[PDB]
């Protein structure tokens, strides 16, 4: 049985700090690719960032450059995401998705609506 | 929000109804896979050849 | 928010219960008392036929109640129906749409069914008294593409459809007559019991379901595998089934024990499985791989006897004969082989 | 004598009937190329189809066609639309496809990641390798007034687009803005950064600029698969 | 004693080589495609040829003298000239089918169709059979050459049929090769961006390195009598021309891929 659990979140004030927490369960983790998603309120799931097995070749997009960090531990198979400089506009749903095949490059449908490999998401606030 | 609600309803009543399935324990049904294959072991041209005046490729 | 999250609690209560009821029947293990069998080592065969004459790729075959015709589905828009002891074609039927997925060929041997990436499936009449194969019905509703069919008789078909749901026809009246809508995933594979009494199927989600075909309800899930699921296949008794999935592995289900019992892998094998069949009596399990090679493996001690090698590109399909006497196989090199 | 008979019948008239009809379909398929039509909702891909087939089958059920000829050389362009969100599993249906095409809104800033990273994903698939691709930037009209406009800024979305320069080899129409055309470089030298590195001498992209009022879309393609069909004639014959 | 032996190398390469690819191509009938057809004729022509003619060559060489009668010394001898040039022919031909899948592969599957390959097929033929009329007529003569030995035409006696055989036969297939991979070459080498010059150069020296020292020794012959070149060199000539079966079937069998595997399906 495939699960995914996220942790952390809540209410935070502008230029706060904040991380969450992931713990993954029922599958190898060191064969598979992560993701974050998110989505806005009014809005559909957006891409955040992801990070190989190994660790290397991470990337993000281009509104949360310079401010989020991604990192695994395969020895205790968690995701973290950390976050500063918090910004309004960054109230959304956080969500933990894995890529569906073990050792591939290929990652279609994480933002698909009704994905299977992800989780139920946390709720993350920013405002004064 | 209803929708979500519902398909949650759908789920747990579905949970009702596999719960309550009887079941037995291992060692018979792998007893009786065990015995099934072995009693029809000569019935089976894959697992044990046959020669070459039945076959019908070749 | 509320009623969700206690929905949620009873929901995860409920799972709790079941795997726990599951625990307590795990007296013993099949690899733990079917220790002191015999093996079944030796198995090598060797291909004698090769059918030819398709334009593109294969995805469907399926075989005759005579053990002797079968029909082959491929993408350039053809179906062909061969004769196995002579090889010679007997039919070629173009169809109204090349991108075919899946065939079926009637127990009585009177049609044949076909469909794929059109939301469709189409019926072809064999034996009309003008001696020319013609389309006599068409069966639409679905909402995604194709995937899967088979006959129970003259009159009714069952599918499975990317939508997420299957359905039973009436094929003189062309209406849905029940419709099965569990799955959460794509759905690619279902299997017809052997008293056709209830059949079962695997889709994306990862799991599995059994579905009762009059009652039109389902009453056990399977949950083993790690990733898609698209091939299944029923044992001979009726007790139990296999599956693979793009994982790698091969496992095996017991209805009654209603629990995994049987993981079939290696560690110098990554690519993804395709097929998988059963051989008369059930020793033997065949299936294909993304690699297009064949592995035979022993159902009942967990060891591989054998590999089919011969095909350059992508093994497709597979097939026993309702006999066991051959062994067809598919592949994305258009050609077709018969084995033993 | 009668089983002579039978085996007479069975050879002489259906084998020999069949193949006859399948050496003359062969012809026929050899002779048409087959493209794969890929895009957004927001994007103009039905309005390019529609363009050009005015230039010169129909309905839909699950998948939509479209024919068009030119230089008496056919084509077929299939659109999958019947389908729901998820791609991964009808989409290795076409891994035989002559090229595929690719439409992309260039004036839409916000959803130019996601075209991206669905461009990355084709790319970098298993059975979609060794097929090459036709990219197509589509609203120039739109993207040159919301430039000179000023009011929405494209290093909120790429900050690395303050660093840019326009490259040498860059060819402006008559009257085009610089910086018209330093952002539409940018955006075409995105793609070609994702194309260029995993890409293989296998593999090769072509993009091109168009707008709704266009009419040499049709003979673009055509001259890209000349090139592609060249590329493997010359590889069978051991001269690349 | 070191010439003998020779023969009997190139005797057996010529007969395996082109035995195998016949096999190959008539039990996998599906391969003749409309270009295999060109191959498939070249291959089966060097095999008969390389039995009903070859084992008169060893005898003569050993005997030094023709011991078979008058009747066969004019078939050996036609034999060979049809042959040969049959064997020139077909790679201008293949030339020619190679420019036109490269530089026009959109019209290509129209613009040359099975029928038209029939008639390129017969038209190779019955140009080569055009090439021999004279010596079949009593227009020339035909006899046993010593150094050479074996029947041909008497080049020396003969000024006329000598050149019109040699500008008609040889030179006119070597120009249409030079100018088809010459242009070939130009695309190949815009588009690379040494492959393809490498190959190029092998095909068109497999040619000339073969057949072009016989040439010059006819010539030579014609020109200024028989006593104006060495009897070694004649012999060596001469031998060096039977090779050129050795490296037809080399490459335009196994250097194409297909070809080649399906032929290591059958032998491993
Ligand atoms: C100028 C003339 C004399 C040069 C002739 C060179 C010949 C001998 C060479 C050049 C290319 C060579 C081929 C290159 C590639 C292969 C593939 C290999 O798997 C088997 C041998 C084979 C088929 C070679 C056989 C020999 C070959 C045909």
């Amino acid at each position: 049985q495939v699960q995914l659990q996220e942790s952390g979140g809540g209410l935070v004030q502008p230029g706060g700090s904040l991380r969450l927490s992931c713990a993954a369960s029922g599958f190898t983790f060191s064969n598979y690719k992560m993701n974050w998603v998110r989505q806005a309120p009014g809005k559909g799931l957006e891409w955040v960032s992801d990070i190989s097995q190994s660790g290397a070749s991470i990337s993000y997009t281009g509104s949360v450059k310079g401010r989020f960090t991604i990192s695994r531990d395969n020895a205790k198979n968690t995701l973290y995401l950390q976050m500063n400089s918090l910004k309004p506009e960054d109230t959304a749903v956080y969500y933990c998705a894995r890529c569906p095949a073990p050792f591939t490059r290929d990652c279609f449908d994480v933002t698909s609506t009704t994905y299977a490999y992800r989780g139920q998401g946390t709720q993350v606030t920013v405002s004064s | 929000n209803t929708a979500s609600i519902a398909q949650a309803r759908k789920l747990v009543e579905q949970l009702k109804m596999e719960a309550n399935i009887d079941r037995i324990k291992v060692s018979k049904a792998a007893a009786d896979l065990m015995a099934y294959c072995e009693a029809h072991a000569k019935e089976d041209p894959l697992l044990t050849p046959v020669p070459a005046s039945e076959n019908p490729f070749r | 928010q509320s009623e969700l999250d206690q929905l949620r609690q009873e929901a995860e209560q409920l799972k709790n219960q079941i795997r726990d009821a599951r625990k307590a029947c795990a007296d013993a293990t099949l690899s733990q008392i079917t220790n002191n069998i015999d093996p079944v080592g030796r198995i090598q065969m060797r291909t004698r036929r090769t059918l030819r004459g398709h334009l593109a790729k294969i995805y469907a075959m399926h075989w005759g109640t005579d053990s002797r015709l079968l029909v082959s589905a491929s993408q350039d828009g053809k179906l062909i129906i061969w004769d196995s002891y002579t090889t010679n074609k007997v039919h070629a039927i173009p169809l109204r749409s090349s991108w075919v997925m899946t065939c079926a060929y009637a127990p009585s041997g009177n049609y044949v069914a076909c469909g794929g990436l059109d939301n469709i499936c189409s019926i072809y009449n064999l034996k009309t008294r003008e001696g020319n194969v013609r389309v006599s019905r068409e069966l639409a509703g679905h909402t995604g593409y194709l995937s899967c069919c088979r006959f129970l008789d003259d009159n009714q078909i069952v599918t499975s459809s990317g939508d997420t749901t299957c359905a039973l026809w009436d094929i003189e009246t062309g209406q849905q007559t029940t419709t099965f809508t569990g799955h959460t995933g794509d759905v690619m594979s279902l299997s017809l019991a052997p008293d056709t009494r209830l059949f079962v199927s695997g889709a994306c989600d990862a799991s599995a379901k059994l579905w009762d075909v009059r009652e039109g309800m389902c009453r056990q899930t399977f949950t083993g595998h790690e990733s898609d699921i698209n091939a299944i296949c029923f044992f001979p008794n009726g007790n139990a089934f296999a599956t693979g999935s793009d994982d790698a592995t091969c496992r095996l289900f017991d209805l009654r024990a209603d629990q995994e019992l049987m993981t079939y892998s290696h560690d110098n094998i990554i690519c993804g499985i395709t097929s998988v069949s059963f051989s008369k009596s059930g020793r033997l399990l065949l299936a294909g791989y993304d690699d297009f090679n064949c592995n035979v493996w022993d159902a009942l001690k967990a060891d591989r006897a054998g590999v089919l090698a011969g095909h350059d590109n992508r093994v497709s399909c597979l097939g026993v004969t309702d006999d066991g006497m051959a062994v067809a196989t598919g592949s994305w090199d258009s050609f077709l082989k018969i084995w033993n | 004598t009668e089983d002579q008979r039978n085996e007479e019948k069975a050879q002489r008239e259906a084998n020999k009937k069949i193949e006859k009809q399948l050496q003359k379909d062969k012809q026929v398929y050899r002779a048409t190329h087959r493209l794969l039509l890929l895009g957004a909702d927001n994007s103009g891909k039905s309005t390019i189809v529609k363009q050009m087939r005015i230039l010169h089958s129909g309905g839909t059920s699950g998948i939509f066609e479209t024919k068009f000829q030119v230089d008496k050389v056919n084509f077929h362009m299939f659109d999958v639309g019947g389908q729901r969100d998820e791609r991964r599993k009808w989409i290795q249906c076409f891994n035989d496809v002559t090229a595929i095409i690719f439409v992309v809104d260039s004036s839409d800033y916000n959803r130019l990641q996601e075209a991206l990273n669905l461009f990355k994903s084709i790319w970098n698939n298993r059975w979609l390798r060794t097929i090459s691709v036709i990219l197509f930037l589509n609203k120039q009209d739109l993207l040159a007034e919301k430039v000179l406009a000023g009011k929405s800024k494209i290093e909120d979305y790429f900050p690395e687009f303050a660093r840019y320069t326009t490259p040498e080899d860059a060819t402006p129409e008559p009257g085009e803005d610089p910086r018209v055309t330093r952002a539409k470089y940018f955006i075409r030298d995105e793609f070609l950064r994702i194309s260029t590195a995993s890409g293989d001498g296998r593999h090769y992209c072509y993009p091109h600029f168009t707008c709704a009022v266009d009419t040499e879309n049709a003979r673009r393609i055509f001259n890209d698969c000349r090139d592609i069909i060249q590329r493997m004639h010359l590889r069978q014959y051991e001269l690349l | 004693i070191t010439q003998f032996i020779a023969i009997i190398v190139i005797t057996i390469f010529v007969c395996l080589g082109n035995l195998v690819i016949v096999v190959t191509l008539y039990k996998k009938s599906y391969l003749l495609t409309l270009s295999n057809k060109f191959v498939f004729s070249l291959t089966l022509s060097n095999f008969l040829l390389s039995v009903l003619v070859l084992p008169f060559v060893v005898t003569s060489s050993i005997r030094r003298e023709w011991i078979f009668g008058v009747v066969w010394c004019n078939f050996s001898a036609l034999l060979y000239l049809l042959i040969s040039s049959a064997s020139m022919l077909t790679l201008g031909v293949i030339a020619i089918d190679r420019y036109y899948a490269v530089l026009y592969p959109m019209v290509y599957p129209m613009k040359i169709t099975g029928n038209r390959a029939v008639m390129a097929l017969v038209y190779i033929w019955l140009h080569s059979l055009i090439g021999c009329l004279p010596p079949l007529f009593g227009w020339s003569s035909v006899e046993f050459d010593e150094f050479k030995w074996m029947c041909v035409a008497a080049w020396h006696r003969e000024p006329g049929y000598t050149a019109f055989w040699q500008i008609w036969c040889a030179l006119f297939p070597f120009l249409v090769m030079l100018v088809c991979y010459g242009f070939i070459f130009r695309v190949a080498r815009v588009k690379a961006r040494c492959k393809a010059l490498i190959t190029i150069l092998v095909v068109l020296g497999a040619f000339m390195v073969t057949w072009g020292p016989y040439m010059v020794v006819i010539a030579s012959e014609a020109l200024w009598g028989k006593s104006s070149v060495s009897p070694s060199l004649e012999t060596w000539a001469t031998w060096l021309s039977f090779a050129s079966a050795v490296c037809h079937p080399l490459i335009y069998g196994l250097w194409n891929k297909t070809v080649r595997k399906e032929l290591l399906g059958m032998c491993f």
